[PDB]
DNA sequence: TGCACGGCTCGGCCCGG
DNA sequence: CCGGGCCGAGCCGTGCTTT
């Protein structure tokens, strides 16, 4: 099979909260918080906040939140759409991320209730996202994978490697 | 179409017995017994020699990144280029490591003396091998002295033998 | 240049090695070679199915096969004895009293 | 073909892992008189030799004599299996296993293969030692285990009516200072004045393992090996050989 | 036939220079990035050869490089082989010196080793580093496959190759 | 096990049928998998017909050419499809130019 | 195809007759005199991990220690504090740091320093106005250096001074002699290889014997009483990949034999003075104690042998020399833009002015795990020589002249590669009086 | 120069063990009437006090004073060195060097080099202490255990005839209470009610290694640090003070 | 062609005083 | 019963080179 340098079950960073292993497991069981940089989906009805692509009070999509690099303001998707990607009040081009906090006890005690496996011992993550985006990836498919015991790519595909005869 | 049938298409054996062998030099003796048995190969000189030009840059390329090497600590990855001269990580409270061991030099020195021993080797290789362990243990001279005596000497050694040639 | 665990099989061109025989078997032809299974054992099993090897003629670079169709060794015993182990349980049975390899065996090459 | 018991397997264990812990591949020699063995560490730096007279088994019957060579590793591991209220027996047929069997409120059956080893014969002759101290084995150990936390080397000074031993550091400093009137020592015998040193490492590897109710005596003189012995079972002996330092 | 990922990975861009130094005319230059030494010989030289093509189309100059590019593309290529990897092909200095003579495009690039050059401060050049991608296509492409790539010159009706031929 | 994550993904996050039903490995046999190299950006389609005992992918000439391999050392990926068409996404590939090599960003059906 | 120079004779001309001049010398500095005490372990049972850690750090503090008692000789330096307590200082007062030089960056206003000493890290910066600002552009790491300023307590150690060890402008001349005594350098001789030139060493060796052609070197033969040879003296064994095919004598007992056969033609009353190099058999990093014994026997034979080490101070007559091999060139050569191999001149009065012969650990010279740093150049020499550039020079600074002997071995395919011209069969004289170079033979004619 | 003469080493390397977990290095004041030790938490958290008046030790002869200067590992390990029944004595003379000799059934001696460390002088007179509650080691040591897993906060209530410690966590919770017909309540002295919080990993610092008959003092009041008090021989005594937490 | 080798830390279990 | 000695996982770093 094809595992990265250090294993990794999900793409969701953890910073240096979990260890050297970067277990999302022992960090939330430790209450610790982390700061790292990810993407923020807002909820367009409500107004929840944080790393997720559903809100739970209401089960409706969010959308990407756009930071200003020098003033923190934070714009909606739609919002941003209008203004061009770029800051009015400040002068510079938008981002997806910003460094924040997180508590992954919330956020793990939310994914084990919703797929129903709370069995899992570890749970290995990525110390920071490669991509521009940084969005990370559902915490479900990690405990399911680290569930049936398969690990995942850069892309998040599952692969085995052979050599090939013809 | 194809010229040549086959009874099985995964008959034989499985797995390659390299990956059943721990030590290096398990290795290198398991590899020269082979040789020895097949008529067409003539290990006798060419299998050990083209091996021990395989070794010898291990060797070589260790002791010169020896002396010139950057450390690091162990709770950071911060890496300094010189030793802090506190003999401590300048931004924590841990201690420093080397990035180059000094038993990543001489892993392969036993080896290569076995195959300098054993097998016909042009006397430039000999030579080789003898300076470098030579090298390898004048380099540590006033850090590691030899303050331990022994009972018995002499293990038919080679380096030795040819000095008092 | 020969790495420590990686053997040598044969010298240059040198007679008592792979023997060339001209043919395509159900499982080579793309850059592969055919081989005896009696020969991937008498060498202690160093060549498995799959395992590539540095070749000289050809290419550069190939992947052993199993073809029964072909030859295997010839091997000289420890009592002094002369076989030719064509077949692979003969090969599994005669393992421990090989003293020398007089030959290697074939080599199907497309 | 040999049938051998042994009364308190523990001991015997305790015995065999002592001897495991410097060398690695040893061969037995079985003989009529008893069993014997000898073997030097790779580094060259100690000798160890030990005997088993037929005194001290209960049953004991052998053809003759014969060399027997296992495993250290698989054999003490075999042996930590055992109770300190169960029998050992060890029994070997024609062919080449060797069958271990320790009776207790049960019968367990191993078999361990066999090895070849070059039997060597090692022998030193009686080098002159000026001085002889005999000392119980807590004394020596908790000496030992306080001059590791200072030095790697622990030196000897022998004195008519005063035997001391030195470990200094870099600044710290432990010494350990007795005589015969005290308590840890049974008689000591010095010719001269005796001064040596010997490393940590092997001194804490063959110090390990003695009860405090033995009698251990050791003899050396000035820059010259190191002999030491206590007695096992009231008939055995061990030896051990260990090279100066500087 | 659209199936490895050199356009979309060894092309890191396409630039206009200008020969200040002989004439201040124009002409083309390519930026090599790290993967296109995995593309292969065949993909290397064709990429050369288009270059030269859409330079020929586009109506402008040929490069016309400075002895002192020659001498440092030569160390740049001496020194990536002895400190990196052995580069399965040794171009001998003459044909490197023929191959710069003769290249009507600027085969160029990033910085992907960390080894300084000596002939630093080079015009028309913002980077005194190895250019891997650059040399390795320079040494595996259009010298370690010069036979295909004149095949392709015939088929394809293009003249100004005949230094190749030749 | 990637058959088995599938269908747990299948049931518990999206709240449909399972698709693979397998107990043991003979029963992936007619389902379509997804050849990769490590150096390409398009994939091609695969059945599975068959398992044997070796450490070999074997498959025919076309498939190991369309891409780009030549079958003398070289080692590829094969992948479910439906777990690469639920899993894979653009958003989480790498930004620095080697982003995009070992992704399946089309697929060739014939 | 095995010649060693085996039956090469040369006799001495008994139309001239040397003078009688009393042998007056001594060696003052040998890297086998100093005795360094091993480091002992902070616990009982330390490990080769944290012992070579130990090592280096007590060799950079003794480098520090020692070169931070040099700078303050010069009575312009005053009020010396510790960089620790720079916190508790007013910010009208004038202070001096001393330390090593991790980094140098530059910028608009000039240049950034990262200052470090036994007692934390301080940065420093530079107006590009300052007097001195030219001196510290081209300073390379690890060397110590003396920062004078104004501190501020948001950080940055705003500095107007740069101070280096240095020579002293001012020295006493030494008492003249009786009679004039000349001396001879030797290096990179290079014995064994095939790009050596035998006949004209072996035209020198008869130029030493009183084969002259004029007057005046007649009378300088007659005069010559020493002989010094630094480094390189034989062609080595494995330096490099592919070296087999350049080799002649491919032995390196016989090449130490070749060699001690060659030097065995100098008249008796020529003393020599031999060190090692980096393709002897010889310790891998400087400083090198001495030649491996049981492979440079034959040249320890020699009568009027004497061997030194790497570095060696010679003193003859008063006359002080600093004899080197000359590895730390490279370093300086690299770093100090607008220096070129071509011109040893000056990057070897850089290295005095440092008072450091391999200042920056971690380039291209290999440093030994010592606990005392001995490569400091303690007391100012009147005479100072290298090697291991293939290039001759000379020039004079401040009283002391510094000379780079030329090599034996003509160029070979690789200085050909990397554009280095050799000027082989160049030997300097020195006079032994005033210790500056008088006369520059050259033999070149026939290598 | 001085010489003090202590029993039972047991209780003094143990008393020593508690005082190292927070500081590195600490200066005692030898004095007539005792020697007394005030140390600093490197995070200024903890505050640490001692006491040992000359009416402990079996001998007790010195004069004038001085301040002893060491560093708190090489101390306790030449401490954690002496056995259950070994006599601990105490000698300093004219070199700088702080000797420690041990009796027995041999004599052992340790050596330490004495450091020069500063001294911070801040005593703290009584303070406003809303509730005094005493109560058994092994109760609060208990509850400190059972704590540890929920959480890392505790949160100390004491009101009127009730003493109640408790830890919350995201999912979890634990809560012990006490009263006086419990044997570990000895009594309860409290004007009005009171509560506060405090770290755990502290917590188990100042409390792991005390033992089952102490009457510990615990004295606290509202966001005000918490003040820990036991007896030692019935005339020596430690004096814990801990910085609350948020 | 890159993998193969050394070293440091950190819990989970016995086993013994 | 409570405190060490010890294994077994893991995670980092490193592999010829003339002046
Ligand atoms: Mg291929
Ligand atoms: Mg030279
Ligand atoms: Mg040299
Ligand atoms: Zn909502
Ligand atoms: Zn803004
Ligand atoms: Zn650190």
């Amino acid at each position: 099979e094809r595992k990265m340098k250090p294993p990794v079950q999900v793409l969701f960073p953890i910073g240096l909260a979990g260890g050297s292993s970067r277990d999302i497991k022992k960090a939330a069981e430790e209450g610790k918080v982390a700061e790292v940089e990810i993407a923020f989906f807002k909820c367009p009805k409500c107004g929840h906040v944080g790393p997720e692509h559903l809100c739970p009070n209401c089960g409706t999509r969010k959308e990407l939140l756009w930071v200003c690099p020098r003033c923190n303001a934070e714009y909606p998707e739609s919002q941003a759409e209008g203004y061009n990607y770029t800051c009015p009040k400040c002068n510079v081009k938008l981002r997806p991320y910003a460094k924040r906090k997180i508590r992954p006890s919330e956020l793990l005690n939310r994914a084990m209730e919703n797929v129903k496996v709370y069995g899992v011992d570890k749970l290995k993550g990525v110390m920071g996202m490669t991509s521009g985006w940084k969005m990370p990836e559902p915490l479900e498919k990690g405990l399911l994978r680290a569930k049936n015991d398969v690990y995942v790519f850069k892309d998040g595909t599952i692969r085995f490697d052979a050599t090939d005869a013809p | 179409k194809f010229t040549h049938d086959t009874d099985d298409i995964a008959l034989g054996p499985k797995m390659s017995l390299y990956k059943q062998l721990g030590d290096m030099e398990e290795k290198v003796r398991r590899q020269l017994e082979v040789a020895k048995r097949i008529r067409a190969v003539d290990e006798h000189g060419v299998a050990e020699k083209i091996l021990n030009s395989h070794l010898i840059p291990d060797l070589r390329g260790n002791l010169r990144s020896f002396t010139r090497q950057e450390f690091r600590c162990v709770k950071c990855n911060t890496k300094f280029r010189r030793p802090p001269l506190n003999g401590k990580c300048p931004v924590c409270g841990g201690k420093i490591v080397l990035t180059v061991s000094k038993g990543a030099i001489e892993k392969y020195l036993g080896t290569a003396k076995m195959l300098v021993t054993e097998y016909n080797v042009k006397n430039y290789t000999r030579q080789r091998i003898c300076l470098t362990e030579r090298d390898i243990d004048s380099l540590f001279e006033n850090v590691f002295p030899e303050t331990q005596l022994t009972l018995i000497v002499n293990p038919n050694d080679i380096c030795q033998r040819l000095v008092m040639a | 240049e020969v790495i420590g665990g990686r053997p040598l099989f044969s010298d240059p061109s040198k007679p008592g090695g792979f023997r060339l025989r001209y043919g395509r078997s159900r499982a080579s032809g793309f850059a592969t070679w055919g081989i005896n299974p009696a020969t991937m054992i008498l060498v202690d099993e160093f060549l498995a199915i799959g395992t590539q090897l540095k070749t000289e003629r050809p290419g550069k670079g190939a992947v052993v096969t199993p073809v029964t169709t072909i030859e295997g060794p010839i091997v000289k015993l420890k009592d002094g004895s002369v076989l030719r182990v064509d077949d692979y349980n003969l090969a599994l049975k005669v393992r421990e009293d090989v003293e020398e390899i007089l030959y290697l065996g074939d080599a199907v090459i497309a | 073909p040999f049938e051998i018991v042994f009364e308190g397997a523990k001991e015997f264990a305790q015995l065999i892992e002592t001897a495991s812990r410097l060398i690695d591949e040893a061969a037995f020699k079985v003989t009529e008189e008893g069993i014997s063995m000898r073997a030097m560490d790779p580094s060259r730096v100690v000798l160890i030799d030990l005997n088993l007279p037929a005194s001290i088994f209960s049953k004991y019957e052998v053809d003759g004599e014969e060399t027997i060579g296992v495993n250290m590793d698989h054999l003490k591991k075999v042996l930590k299996r055992g109770k300190a209220k169960e029998t050992l027996i060890l029994r070997k047929g024609e062919e080449n296993f060797l069958e271990i069997s320790l009776q207790g409120t049960a019968t367990r059956t191993f078999k361990l293969p066999l090895i070849d080893v070059e039997e060597i014969e090692v022998d030193l002759p009686e080098l002159p030692f000026t001085a002889k101290v005999v000392i119980l084995g807590d004394v020596i150990k908790e000496a030992v285990k306080d001059a590791s936390l200072v030095s790697d080397s622990m030196k000897f000074i022998a004195k008519e009516n005063e035997f001391t031993m030195r470990a200094e550091g870099e600044t710290q400093e432990v010494e350990v200072k007795l005589t015969l009137e005290d308590e840890g020592l049974l008689d000591i015998e010095v010719q001269e004045e005796t001064k040596s040193a010997y490393g940590i490492s092997y001194l804490s590897d063959m110090v390990k393992g003695l009860g405090k109710a033995d009698e251990v005596t050791i003899k050396f003189g000035n820059e010259m090996p190191m002999q030491m012995e206590y007695y096992i079972r009231d008939e055995g002996r061990l030896i051990f050989l260990l090279a100066p330092r500087v | 036939e659209g199936i490895v990922s050199a356009p979309i990975e060894g092309i890191a861009n396409v630039k206009i220079k200008r020969n200040t130094w002989a004439d201040n005319s124009e002409y083309l230059a390519l930026y090599y990035a790290g993967p296109i030494r995995s593309s292969g010989g065949t993909a290397q030289a064709l990429s050369v050869l288009v270059g030269d093509y859409v330079r020929r189309k586009l109506g402008l100059d040929r490069f016309k490089p400075s002895e002192k590019h020659i001498e440092r593309m030569v160390e740049e290529v001496d020194l990536y082989h002895r400190a990196v990897t052995r580069l399965q092909y040794h171009p001998s200095p003459e044909e490197v010196r023929l191959a710069m003579r003769n290249i009507p495009i600027e085969i160029t690039g990033e910085a992907t080793d960390d080894v300084e050059v000596s002939h630093r401060d080079v015009p028309g050049v913002e980077t005194n580093q190895l250019r891997g991608g650059a040399i390795l296509v320079l040494a595996e492409g259009v010298l370690q496959k010069a036979k295909k790539l004149v095949k392709y010159i015939d088929k394809m009706g293009i003249e100004g190759w005949e230094w190749l031929k030749e | 096990k990637v058959a088995k994550f599938v269908d747990d993904l299948l049931e518990k996050f999206y709240g449909l049928p399972r698709f693979y039903n397998a107990e043991k490995m003979e029963d992936l046999i007619g389902h379509l998998v997804i050849g990769l190299a490590p150096h390409t950006s398009a994939g091609i389609v695969g059945r599975i017909i068959g398992f044997v005992d070796a450490l070999v992918g074997y498959a025919h000439p076309y498939f190991h050419a369309a891409k780009r391999r030549n079958c003398d050392g070289d080692e590829d990926a094969v992948m479910l499809l439906l777990d690469a068409l639920l899993n894979f996404s653009r958003y989480y590939l790498p930004e620095k130019r080697g982003g995009k090599m070992d992704a399946p960003l089309v697929i060739t059906t014939r | 195809e095995y010649s060693k120079y085996e039956d090469v004779v040369i006799e001495w001309n008994p139309s001239v007759t040397p003078v009688q001049i009393e042998k007056n010398y001594e060696v003052k500095f040998d890297v086998r005199q100093v005795k360094l005490r091993p480091p002992k372990v902070k616990n009982g049972s330390g490990k080769e991990g944290e012992i070579i850690v130990e090592a280096y750090a007590s060799l950079f503090k003794s480098r520090l220690s020692k070169l931070k008692r040099i700078l303050r000789e010069n009575p312009e330096i005053s009020n010396v504090v510790d960089i620790g307590k720079l916190n508790y200082v007013s910010g009208d007062e004038e202070v001096t740091i001393i330390g090593l030089v991790n980094s140098k960056r530059e910028t608009n206003r000039g240049l950034i320093f990262e200052v470090e000493d036994k007692t934390g890290i301080v940065k420093v910066f530079l107006p590009k106005d300052s007097e001195d600002y030219r001196e510290a552009f081209k300073v390379l790491p690890d060397a110590v250096v003396a920062f004078k300023g104004f501190y501020s307590k948001k950080g940055i150690f705003f500095a107007n001074k740069f101070y280096l060890p240095d020579v002293p402008l001012y020295r006493k001349q030494k008492p003249p002699l009786e009679e004039k005594v000349y001396a001879i350098l030797i290096s990179d001789i290079h014995v064994g290889s095939r790009e050596f030139c035998e006949k004209a060493f072996l035209k020198f060796l008869e130029w030493l014997n009183g084969h002259v052609e004029s007057k005046e070197e007649e009378e300088i033969v007659s005069r010559v009483k020493y002989l010094i040879i630094a480094g390189d003296v034989v062609d080595g064994i494995g330096i490099y990949p592919g070296q087999y095919s350049d080799l002649v004598i491919p032995d390196i007992f016989d090449q130490y034999e070749a060699l001690a056969n060659l030097l065995a033609n100098v008249p008796e009353h020529i003393t020599m003075f031999i060190g090692p190099g980096n393709a002897d058999a010889a310790r891998p990093a400087i400083p090198q104690p001495e030649f491996y014994k049981e492979y440079a026997k034959p040249i320890y034979k020699l009568k009027n042998a004497i061997i030194i080490s790497n570095p060696a101070v010679i003193r003859l007559h008063g006359r002080d020399f600093l004899i080197a091999h000359g590895r730390g060139i490279e370093d300086v050569v690299s770093f100090v833009p607008g220096l070129t191999h071509h011109k040893p001149g000056l990057p070897m009065v850089e290295l005095l002015k440092m008072r450091h012969l391999a200042p920056t650990f971690g380039g291209k010279v290999p440093i030994a795990p010592d606990p005392e740093d001995l490569l400091v150049i303690e007391e100012v020499p009147d005479l100072v020589q290298m090697g291991h550039v293939h290039v001759y020079d000379a020039v004079v600074y401040r009283g002391v002249q510094l000379v780079n002997s030329a090599t034996w071995q003509a160029q070979t395919e690789f200085q050909k590669m990397v554009n280095i011209v050799p000027t082989p069969a160049k030997v300097p004289v020195v006079d032994v009086e005033s210790a500056r170079v008088v006369k520059v033979l050259d033999f070149s004619g026939w290598c």
